[PDB]
């Protein structure tokens, strides 16, 4: 609901959406080749 | 019939669903 949006905001007006109780599976999502670029900053990728 | 009380709330953090709790005593602990 959050990656597939039919209308993204404009950058002066950013959205800030709460994502709360729930299991986050972040190999999906990093497996998924249909990202660009995928930059972490302080902790790598793969143990989150 | 209608709803109350619980009108404008600006955001709101959590929500959990459960199965229904309610010549028969019902007693609850908080
Ligand atoms: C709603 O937004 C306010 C920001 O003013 C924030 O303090 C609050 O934690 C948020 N959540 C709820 C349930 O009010």
């Amino acid at each position: 609901e959050v990656f597939n949006a039919t209308r993204f905001a404009s950058v002066y007006a950013w959205n800030r959406k709460r994502i709360s109780n729930c299991v986050a599976d972040y190999s999906v999502l990093y497996n998924s080749a249909s990202f660009s670029t995928f930059k972490c900053y302080g902790v790598s990728p793969t143990k989150l | 019939s209608e709803f109350r009380v619980y009108s404008s709330a600006n955001n709101c953090t959590f929500e959990y669903v459960s199965q229904p709790f309610l010549k028969n005593l019902r007693e609850f602990v908080f």
